[PDB]
DNA sequence: TATAATGGGAGCCTCTGATGCA
DNA sequence: TGCATCAGAGCCCAAAA
């Protein structure tokens, strides 16, 4: 939680947080490539009996060096007025830091 | 041009023959040619028609080419070569030694002239021309791809056209077309016209442009290179300094030596080992 | 470049000087272990969180490309060893 | 074994043969639904190696210690992913090409042999012109044709399918 | 220049006109969209042999607008056309 | 030098043909193939076989090759020993050989006679993705294909038959051939469909349409959704070749990471991973480790059932998953106490 | 100039729509496609140097 | 698969070496 | 044989994008 203190609901981060490298600014999650369940992840996790989760983190996060204040997020979906993205793009977020 | 031979009886020979004069026409061995031809064989006018002609074999393209490529005995040549050597021109001294130094370099390499002309094309790695799923899930992909394809198609086009007996102007388009098509895939623009991607005048990277040049696999992979445990920033004086130190940003100096690093952070106890500790610094 | 975190471009110019002063290993370095050499990096970052010394390096892998590039035009290219005998830097992976 | 020398050559059409792991035989790359590679296309699994380490393009055999399995159903040997890097195809063609490089490159290796000049290799090369392999006794404008002359469209014709001709 | 368009069909140029545009200059910028106006023309096709006369204002797509400032909005993005020297034309 | 002209002055040696001269070469082609049907009675050969034997003999000895349906290698001995049966025929019957040889020379002519034809009607497709020699061979392709098919009793002049496949193979052409990833030629139909609606939807509207106004003009079965999977499908490969600004100095494909080869960090940490697994799986049984290593794939990867990973070691299924538990149960332990696994979880 | 350049293709695509359509149902805008002349402005704008 | 249709279309610096010419 | 003409070969680095 910790790391995700500065997200929203949505999982994109709070205007006016302060963003330092390594910081999520907008979280995602993505589907695992088809080959994913090594073998060894799967004894690993089978020993911390955790289930292995079927998406991976692709987050956006802060580049080395970078960070600022949060001044604006626009987040743009497929199916809401006004806006049509280019195909197979669902949602498109924009982060501004100052 | 024919002779011609009335026939009562059936007829030996059939249309599109090629006919020496004596072969026998018809009638059991009577009629024979006069000529050197090809035969028409006329049902109506009931007389076989020899249209003189003969079985010249002339060929176009690198068929011919490899023919006589095959055809050298390079050891011969040499001795021409040799007795040229001696003749009084220099014009003529010269020119049979650069020929001989053509016919050594193979006699002494062990090389068959006839393999400057390619049967078999090679096809490289897929790997060293990927295909590739870029960021958006859109792909991005190497142009030798599309110099294949080209060559493949019109390969299999040709196949097609000689399975199927297409007259000689449909098969020389087609042969000349896949030379050519080799020519771009191998070093596109040398001769002719540079083959582009459509609605584009960029032309596409042969193996060619790929070895060669400032931009080439030699001059900037392979004598120079990109390196780790580099960086970069702005200098600024430091008098200070003695005359064997400089100054080093300490956020710098974490990365280039962050393996070190770690495992320093295991000697003293900052991190229980060396994955905690980059897990750390991230 | 910055923006994909690179690496210098340690080019043509910059291995002159390393030639010039002599030193061998170092430039090796920026040829193999700090670069394309596969095996040779892996096996230099392990050791150096473990606290060995970096290990000798293998192939860089672009002249494995070089080679693979003169074979698609034509080019039979052969590392041979004193005895002129063929040396194989593909390790039996690209012959049947 | 170290590396002490480098030996550039000329490779016969036996060589690039045998250095082929397979034929690529359709202009094809990577199915346009499932984004796999095409049978016999120019990333075809089957040729070059399998595109996931010790795993076959069906998944039939997908773990080590199979090495040198190769696949009943999809073909795949079962070896490490970086052979996509190495194993070469080839293409098997209908009529024989000339290498660019032997033919226009000045002066021409090809043409020095043959004692050919620039313009006349290019005449036989790109169709333009026939070269003589056995005259056969042909004869033209009185001279008999000699072995490694050059016809053209008109002459070949006349020498090959006789000189008819048709008067409206 | 272009028109009229020969061959008995024949396309002839009437005039052009050029509507305003769909979104302002903070919007396009906003949504990565080109400031530009549509552009019409009105043809007439004449059939030289028959008479028959169909004429219709055709839309020939969007041309992109120039702010106040002398600059464009390309694809969200604020562009500059540069100008450019040459040898002038003549003998 | 220019390959297309090259071409147009080798077709121009070959005089059109006048209606008598059309009429009578496709008549003899006609009468060409009834005389090869017939001659397949008479001997009972392959009627293919046999015509690519005459075929053979009237091409000459230049072009010899094996043909993908014959079912016997083509090669001068068989067409020698074929043609000696055909050359054994009594003379009411070996006229017909006659007739087929004869139909052959005349299809060779009809087809170099209307090479211009494919010309004037492959100019017309430049632009479309291939180039104009590649459209005037698939050309030629429709006029051989044209020559078998001719009727000539109908009275209609050849160029109107020809057109109609000419124009069949330089569009099937175009379609199989102009994208690096292939699509199959209906569903190419379908994404010309969509531009063709879309720009008249654009045309009407003053603007590009939206996914669902293009939806309503395709008809019933489409929604928005589909629309966009359809431009998803069509899009086609850019050149990792791409110049990038600064001047010639940049390719496209330079900026694109490989995901597939490990990184050096991550290359070590997945090897580290697999002997720190190992060093576990040894403080077990033989048969525990075993065990696990064939539920969770560390062997080939797949998950075994119990009742296979019970039918290898010869216990019931319910015993499988106890010694399963046990051993989950003292690498637990051992994990709790040792601290070795822990820094993989990232 | 590079609205003239799509222009001159547009005609192209003119010329050969009224040889190969209908001659007696045709509009203008059956006749004209714009694409060209939209990718010459827009090639233009976008990757002009 | 059938009215007839039959030949394309374009363009913006210096040294060195081979090739084609009195 | 000695001179002209043309095709083909090159034209800074790193940085950035
Ligand atoms: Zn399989």
């Amino acid at each position: 939680e910790a790391a995700l203190r500065d997200l929203d609901e949505e999982g994109v981060v709070r205007i006016g947080a302060e963003v330092k490298p390594g910081d999520i600014l907008v979280g995602r999650t993505s589907f695992k490539g088809e080959s994913e369940p090594t073998p060894e992840e799967r004894l690993l996790r089978s020993i911390f009996g955790e289930k292995a989760r079927d998406v991976k983190d692709t987050s956006l996060r802060v580049p080395p060096g970078e960070g600022g204040i949060v001044v604006r997020t626009v987040r743009l979906r497929r199916g809401d007025p006004g806006v049509e993205l280019k195909p197979g793009v669902r949602e498109v977020v924009r982060v501004y830091v100052a | 041009k024919a002779r011609v031979y009335p026939f009562e009886d059936d007829v030996e020979v059939s249309t599109g023959d090629r006919v020496a004069p004596g072969d026998v026409l018809a009638d059991g061995g009577k009629v024979k040619s006069d000529v050197y031809g090809r035969v028409e064989v006329d049902l109506v006018r009931n007389v076989v028609r020899v249209v003189e002609s003969y079985d010249i074999d002339a060929r176009m393209g690198a068929e011919a080419i490899q023919q006589l490529l095959k055809e050298l005995d390079l050891e011969a040549l040499e001795k021409e070569l040799l007795e040229e050597m001696k003749h009084p021109s220099r014009a003529r001294r010269a020119k049979a030694r650069k020929r001989l130094e053509v016919v050594r370099a193979f006699l002494d390499s062990g090389n068959r002239p006839e393999w400057m002309i390619l049967e078999a094309v090679p096809v490289l790695p897929p790997d060293l021309r990927p295909m590739v799923q870029v960021d958006g899930g859109r792909f991005a992909t190497s142009d030798l791809n599309d110099l294949y394809r080209r060559l493949i198609n019109r390969n299999n086009r040709l196949k097609k056209l000689l399975a199927q007996g297409a007259p000689e102007i449909i098969i020389r388009n087609e042969k000349r077309m896949l030379q050519e098509a080799v020519d771009a895939l191998l070093d596109n623009g040398r001769r002719g016209a540079p083959v582009t991607n459509p609605g584009s005048d960029r032309p596409l990277r042969s193996l060619t442009d790929i070895l060669s040049g400032k931009q080439g696999r030699f001059r900037q992979n392979l004598l120079g290179k990109r390196v780790d445990y580099s960086g970069r920033s702005v200098i600024v004086v430091g008098p200070q300094l003695k005359l064997h130190q400089c100054g080093l940003p300490k956020r710098m100096a974490l990365e280039l030596f962050k393996p070190f690093l770690l495992k320093k952070m295991e000697e003293k106890g900052i991190a229980p080992n060396v994955k905690a500790a980059r897990r750390m610094l991230e | 470049g910055k923006a994909q975190f690179g690496g210098q471009r340690f080019g043509e110019m910059e291995v002159w000087a390393l030639e010039a002063y002599g030193a061998a290993h170092t430039l090796q370095e920026m040829l193999t272990l700090k670069s394309d050499d596969i095996e040779g990096r892996n096996a230099a970052y392990e050791a150096i969180i473990k606290g060995e010394d970096v290990p000798e390096p293998s192939v860089p892998e672009s002249f494995r490309v070089l080679v693979k590039e003169l074979q698609a035009l034509a080019l039979d290219v052969q590392t041979l060893d004193e005895k002129d005998n063929p040396v194989d830097i593909f390790e039996g992976l690209a012959s049947k | 074994k170290e590396v002490r020398k480098v030996r550039i050559a000329l490779a016969s059409p036996e060589k690039i043969r045998s250095w082929s792991y397979g034929e690529v035989e359709k202009p094809e790359t990577i199915n346009y639904r499932t984004l796999k590679p095409e049978r016999d296309g120019l990333f075809d699994e089957r040729i070059f190696g399998p595109i996931k380490d010790y795993e076959c393009a069906c998944g039939k055999y997908k773990r080590q210690r199979f090495e040198g399995k190769v696949c009943e159903r999809c073909g795949v040997e079962v070896t490490k992913s970086i052979v996509r890097r190495y194993r070469m195809g080839h293409i098997e063609l209908a009529t024989p090409a000339a290498h660019i490089w032997f033919v226009k490159d000045v002066p021409s290796k090809i043409g020095t042999l043959l004692d050919l000049s620039a313009t006349e290799l290019e005449q036989v090369l790109y169709f333009s012109k026939y070269i003589v392999l056995d005259p056969k006794g042909a004869i033209l404008n009185g001279v008999p044709v000699e072995k490694r002359q050059l016809l053209t469209d008109e002459e070949y014709r006349e020498l090959r399918y006789g000189k008819q001709e048709t008067y409206p | 220049e272009t028109f009229p368009i020969e061959e008995g069909l024949v396309l002839d140029f009437l005039e052009y006109r050029l509507g305003e545009p769909p979104f302002p200059q903070d919007e396009c910028r906003e949504k990565d969209l080109t400031y530009q106006a549509p552009l019409y023309a009105r043809l007439q096709l004449i059939h030289k042999d028959t008479g028959l006369i169909k004429e219709d204002e055709v839309f020939l797509g969007h041309i992109p607008l120039m702010t106040e400032d002398g600059s464009f909005i390309i694809n969200g993005a604020d562009r500059v056309i540069v100008s450019q020297i040459h040898r002038s034309p003549g003998v | 030098s220019d390959p297309v002209r090259q071409y147009l002055h080798e077709i121009g040696q070959v005089p059109l043909l006048t209606l008598e001269e059309e009429v009578e070469l496709a008549r003899k082609v006609e009468e060409g193939m009834e005389a090869i049907k017939k001659l397949s009675e008479i001997t009972g050969l392959d009627p293919d076989l046999i015509r690519e034997v005459v075929r053979a003999k009237i091409l000459g000895s230049a072009r010899v090759r094996h043909i993908p349906g014959l079912k016997e290698t083509l090669d001068p001995k068989t067409v020698e020993e074929i043609d000696q049966k055909l050359k054994s025929l009594p003379k009411e019957h070996k006229r017909y050989l006659h007739i087929a040889r004869e139909g052959e020379a005349a299809r060779q002519h009809l087809i170099e006679a209307n090479l211009r034809l494919v010309v004037s009607i492959a100019k017309k497709y430049t632009g479309r993705g291939l180039s104009f020699l590649d459209l005037i061979q698939e050309g030629n392709q429709g006029l051989i294909r044209a020559v078998e098919k001719f009727e000539y009793k109908r009275r209609f002049k050849f160029s109107t038959y020809a057109t109609w496949w000419i124009r069949q193979a330089i569009n099937r052409a175009i379609a199989d051939q102009a994208r690096t990833i292939r699509i199959p030629v209906h569903m190419v139909e379908t994404i010309n469909k969509l531009s063709r609606t879309a720009r008249q939807l654009q045309q009407e509207l003053g603007r590009e349409p939206t996914y669902e106004e293009i939806a309503e003009a395709m008809g019933p079965g489409w929604d928005a959704k589909r629309v966009e999977e359809t431009l998803k499908i069509a899009q086609e490969p850019v050149s990792l070749e791409t110049p990038i600004g600064d001047e010639k100095d940049s390719f496209y494909g330079d900026f694109i990471p490989d995901e597939h080869l490990p990184s050096p960090v991550d290359a070590a940490t997945q090897s580290l991973l697999s002997e720190e697994l190992e060093k576990a799986l040894s403080k077990l049984s033989e048969r525990e480790a075993m065990v696990l290593k064939l539920r969770k794939g560390l062997i080939d990867g797949r998950e075994h059932t119990l009742e296979e990973v019970g039918a290898f070691f010869g216990v019931t299924r319910e015993r499988i998953r106890q010694i399963e538990n046990k051993a989950l149960r003292k690498l637990k332990y051992h994990e709790s106490r040792t601290r070795k696994l822990r820094d993989f979880l990232d | 100039d590079q609205f003239r350049v799509g222009l001159a293709r547009l005609a192209r695509g003119v010329r050969e729509r009224m040889l190969m359509g209908s001659e007696d149902s045709l509009t203008p805008a059956k006749l004209v496609n714009s694409r060209p002349l939209e990718a010459a402005i827009r090639e233009f704008f976008s990757r002009s140097q």
